[PDB]
């Protein structure tokens, strides 16, 4: 009776030590991993200062990817953008055309081969 | 079958043949700066055609040598 | 460590430990924080595994069999060994021999006027860290 | 344990007369527990226990749905079809009991797709189980809703089946029936319309 | 003909229709790039603004005023306003001029543009600076590479890319000024 | 899963309306679907002692009997809520008499003691009240 | 039998019974006053007995 | 099922069923030592998830009505 | 919590204590594998706490084996017995005392 | 987590002010300039007011 509250105490206690761990775990990733970020946005800028930038363009096939994450405890951000691939495919494929969906990392491909199962190759 | 450059023709992709030729540079530098080669020279991912919407396949990549100059 | 207190503290323990053991309970102390990514595989900033490594070295450092109690000075100068620096650096297969080697190769002099002075003078921890150094361990 | 026994046993239906009798219980300090409690459970049909967390939602009246019992709720008593739908209903709101740690030290964010459907349905039940009463109407302003049986048992086949699974969570609250959860859902989207409806001016009555 | 003008501003509208208002709409990447190639500016006297990028790294965001490329059909340079350009690069030695000084970057391919508006810029898989080659690998390389000849396809568009990289990484070396 | 024995003692515990007496009401119900059946001597006979229920849930309980044809096998031995405390204190007593018939003539019986922790009431109840001390949540030692 | 209430967590979880006890358990200030009021504004002016 | 004993165990059962909830007993044990891991949803080598879907046909297979014991 | 993941004897491993543990009385091999197998049984025991929170994926095979490796060893501790197969129906074993040394 | 560079400017002179307030909230004491040397100092409320 009185042990059962003591002992989940201890759960939730060192619960705060893991998610305090863990969020300077990824901290400490997000500010090494912010450089290459940095570093790899100025090549994307001479492609769309060539080619331009046209989304809504009408196609007869067309290869949707969406970039998710692999480990999950993002909170919030492979969900957005499943909300978001939505969004951007059926606003764009009115014209009775092919669609092959992608996911790059498995949080989609457990997330997108049950909202679009017959486009996911 | 197809016409263009030479690596066109020969089935090899443009993005394989920049490739082929970006490690190539990092094979011969320095090793002080060779160092810094083989870190954005590996290719560590895993893919899988999802043929039904149901499951998955195969085929995964150690590749900390670059990109297959092989054939493809 | 964190749960054992004394009261009367440092004002009642050897001079030669109070100098060495300050910084040693500060150390542990800095351990029990980050005690929890001790488990971790992405290291973090080797200024908290800096900690990491030298924390869990310095609790191997109060680990004492049974029935053999240890004179103070070769207490001091043991947890001086792990304070100062001299760790074992080396890749910590070699345990067996290395524990406590510090105290049998050092040699008995140094015993000897640390305990007739109670204190590491400046005169003394000089030929501490001269000592320190040449420990052999040959077989490893 | 017989001084209770002794006054609840006077109480009953017998061969030539029936008292319906509801009691409130009181426990003490919240506490289910207490012997005083704990012994008048043992003494009724149907104990309908109100919860104090329920309350602090806004939900009235505070009924815990996984803690009220009764002996009417039989299939061969009240029919197979109001009996699967209450063990329905008290199927999901057991499974989001489940993850209601889940999803307080980790958020909604790490469901499954499964279960994010479990907790959405469950968070409408347990509004929908809310209602406005007759004698609420003074303090709360709302007028009281009496629903009939079968306008229950169809409301929550439909929230269960996955009828509603459009409206919002806040729809299904201190309505009476199904079709005043969508009479609400429509008035939720003209009010958020109504603020571009119109300016608001009140001109030439200062003479009238 | 331009009956059909798709572009960001233009996709706000049907996005606006089937996708719900729940969601604001979504970024494009011309939305963080300050500079175009369409509208003027950027040269206003004898010196244009050069970009030389790696996929991982930005090598120089600054103007120059001569750039000398390694193009398929030989080296070319680039003053204040050249005619706009899609040239496609060979292994070669970019070299950027600001006046009297100059950096020799050898790259291994990857093309370059000069846009209407003047600007350009360089676009390379991997850059490395002179001094960061040693030649005693690039000999026993070639060597290792004009030998080897399989009747493969794909490996002789392989060779013809090692044959044509090191070569010109080796008069690279023995070209100093 | 948890398999019981011709001469086991298996308790049946839970919370309040976790479905206590309807493993022991299909216990004897069971029976007699068994006992029109087997050859007059693994015929089992069932006991149901209800202590501390009330009058009506043992009603309720006998109807089920009598119209499955349980009865037949069946002795009910109800001390109720309104009765004294001694009488719900020994009906597992009077109820497991009556079943020692069974068991002491080569016969099998089968007893549930519902609400066994409405007789430790019962039993409290009588010796609070002839002053023998009490001890953990006032029960006797 | 059973007895209609009109509430929805009552006539659905736990119905009650037409002549059966009924109990309201709660921890002072949870309702079951306003709940026993309604049950009185309910089922009592649909019997055709006497209240007490 | 984690907490309900029997001291027999065999010999107090039908010999028939004794075959059959053998393979019964561990395998709900096998069900229930990977739902506690079943908030994470990676289901790797599809064991930790084959057992998910036998475990929980045997958990339904125990369910039953009252007043009909079988 | 040992009896209720199927091993038996449900001994716990670390709340048991002997006089008899003691390198001057059973020998210091036999000593230091008692010692190294609950080592790694309070060590498993401190990391499923991170495990229910992660997925034992990202321990880098430091942890990983100190898992694999008391994992066995929860197993390995538990025994058929003489007196118990007539309820499991696997026969019991007797193990000897060298044979369970050299074993751990 | 992040570091003392990218503190807002905003964020960073209360650093700057809260780091000397709580260096001013010190004082020697008069019965401890028995084995510390510094003499102590008695601070009326009028000059930790305006002090602070
Ligand atoms: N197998 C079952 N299937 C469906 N309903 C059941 C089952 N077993 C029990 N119930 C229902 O659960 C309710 C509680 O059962 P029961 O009265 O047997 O439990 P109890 O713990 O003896 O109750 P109390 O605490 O009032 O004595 C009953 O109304 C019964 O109809
Ligand atoms: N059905 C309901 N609707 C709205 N408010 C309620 C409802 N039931 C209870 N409340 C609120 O809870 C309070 C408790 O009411 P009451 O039943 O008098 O207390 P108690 O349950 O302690 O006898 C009331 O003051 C009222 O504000
Ligand atoms: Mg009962
Ligand atoms: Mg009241």
């Amino acid at each position: 009776s009185n042990q059962a509250v003591k002992q989940r105490i201890r759960a939730i206690k060192n619960i705060g030590k893991i998610t305090k761990a863990m969020k300077m775990v990824a901290a400490s990733k997000m500010k090494n991993a912010q450089i290459a970020v940095e570093q790899s946005r100025g090549l994307v800028d001479p492609f769309v200062r060539l080619f331009g930038d046209f989304p809504a363009v009408n196609s007869n096939k067309s290869v949707v990817v969406a970039v998710t994450s692999d480990k999950g405890l993002c909170g919030g951000l492979n969900s957005n953008i499943t909300k978001y691939t939505r969004a951007t495919l059926a606003t764009t494929e009115s014209e009775g055309k092919d669609v092959v969906v992608v996911s790059i990392g498995d949080k989609g491909r457990s997330q997108l081969t049950r909202i679009e199962s017959q486009r996911y190759q | 079958a197809p016409s263009g450059p030479f690596y066109r023709v020969a089935g090899m992709s443009y993005l394989r043949y920049s490739n082929i030729c970006a490690d190539l540079l990092r094979n011969v530098l320095k090793e002080p700066f060779k160092a810094k080669a083989q870190a954005r020279q590996a290719i560590h991912f895993r893919q899988a055609p999802y043929v039904d919407g149901k499951a998955g396949a195969s085929k995964v990549y150690e590749l900390e040598n670059g990109i297959p100059k092989t054939a493809n | 460590v964190g749960l054992s207190v004394s009261r009367v503290g440092s004002a009642a323990q050897f001079p030669g430990m109070k100098q060495v053991a300050g910084t040693l309970k500060l150390e542990l102390a800095q351990y029990r924080e980050v005690a929890a990514f001790a488990q971790f595989g992405s290291d973090l900033d080797a200024a908290t595994q800096y900690v990491l490594e030298r924390g869990a070295r310095l609790t191997e450092m109060l680990k004492q069999k049974q029935f053999a109690p240890i004179p103070i000075e070769r207490q001091t100068v043991a947890v001086y060994a792990a304070t100062k620096g001299f760790l074992d650096k080396v890749r910590v297969q070699d345990i067996v021999a290395a524990e406590e080697a510090v105290i049998s190769q050092v040699n008995p002099a140094v015993f000897k006027i640390l305990k007739a002075n109670g204190k590491i003078t400046p005169a003394l921890d000089a030929h501490l860290k001269a000592e320190l150094r040449k420990v052999k361990l040959p077989g490893a | 344990a017989t001084d209770l026994g002794g006054l609840q046993e006077r109480i009953t239906t017998t061969t030539k007369g029936s008292i319906t009798s509801v009691q409130a219980v009181y426990v003490p300090a919240d506490d289910l527990t207490d012997p005083a409690p704990a012994t008048t459970f043992a003494h009724l049909d149907a104990t309908t226990v109100l919860s104090r967390s329920i309350a602090e939602l806004g939900i009235y009246p505070a009924v815990d749905p996984l803690d009220s019992t009764s002996r009417m709720l039989n299939p061969n008593v009240i029919g197979a079809e109001h009996y699967n739908v209450a063990r329905g209903v008290q199927k999901v709101l057991q499974d989001y009991k489940n993850l209601q740690d889940i999803i307080a030290i980790l958020g909604m964010d790490e469901l499954s797709e499964e279960d994010k459907l479990t907790v959405a349905r469950a968070r409408k039940i347990q509004r929908f189980l809310s209602q406005p009463f007759q004698v609420a109407e003074v303090f709360t302003g709302t007028p009281g809703k009496y629903v009939d049986l079968a306008d229950t048992i169809s409301g929550f086949q439909g929230v269960l089946t996955g009828k509603y699974d459009d409206l919002p969570e806040m729809a299904f609250y201190m309505v009476g029936d199904i079709k005043e959860v969508k009479e609400k859902a429509d008035k939720m989207a003209k009010d958020i319309a109504s603020r571009k409806e119109a300016d608001n001016k009140k001109v030439s009555e200062e003479l009238k | 003909e331009a009956a059909a003008p798709a572009g960001p501003k233009e996709f706000t509208e049907v996005w606006n229709k089937k996708a719900p208002s729940t969601l604001i709409v979504p970024e494009f990447p011309s939305n963080y790039t300050a500079v175009k190639a369409v509208g003027e500016g950027q040269v206003h006297g004898d010196a244009f603004p050069v970009n030389f990028y790696t996929p991982h790294s930005i090598l120089s965001q600054a103007q120059k005023d001569t750039v000398v490329l390694p193009g398929v059909d030989g080296y070319f340079g680039v003053k204040a306003s050249h005619v706009p350009t899609i040239a496609q690069l060979k292994p070669g030695v970019v070299e950027l001029h600001s006046g009297a000084e100059s950096e020799k970057f050898f790259v291994s391919g990857g093309f370059a543009f000069v846009h209407p508006n003047g600007v350009t810029d360089i676009c390379v898989l991997e850059a490395a600076t002179l001094d960061q080659v040693d030649p005693a690998a690039v000999k026993s390389a070639l060597a290792a590479a004009s030998a080897a000849q399989p009747t493969d396809e794909f490996e002789q568009a392989a060779n013809r890319a090692a044959i044509e990289l090191y070569s010109a990484l080796e008069s690279a070396v023995e070209a100093k000024a | 899963l948890v398999p019981i024995g011709r001469g086991q003692r298996e308790l049946i515990i839970g919370d309040r309306q976790t479905g206590k007496t309807a493993v022991a009401i299909d216990a004897i119900i069971h029976q007699k679907n068994c006992n029109e059946q087997v050859p007059k001597a693994q015929r089992v006979y069932c006991v149901y002692v209800a202590v501390g229920q009330k009058r009506s849930t043992v009603a309720q309980l006998v109807k089920l009997f009598t119209q499955t044809g349980a009865m037949r096998y069946t002795i009910m031995v109800s001390a109720t809520a309104s009765d004294a405390a001694p009488l719900q204190f020994l009906a597992p007593y009077s109820g497991c008499a009556m079943a020692e018939y069974f068991r002491d003539t080569g016969k099998h019986g089968l007893i549930i003691y519902d609400d066994l922790s409405k007789q430790s009431v019962a039993y409290r109840q009588m010796s609070l009240l002839l002053r023998r001390p009490p001890g953990r949540e006032a029960f006797p030692g | 039998e059973i007895l209609v209430t009109g509430i929805k967590v009552v006539d659905l979880l736990a119905p009650y019974q037409r002549g059966g006890k009924i109990g309201l358990f709660g921890g002072a200030g949870v309702g079951k006053t306003v709940l026993i009021m309604e049950l009185i504004n309910n089922v009592a002016k649909a019997h055709g007995g006497f209240s007490v």
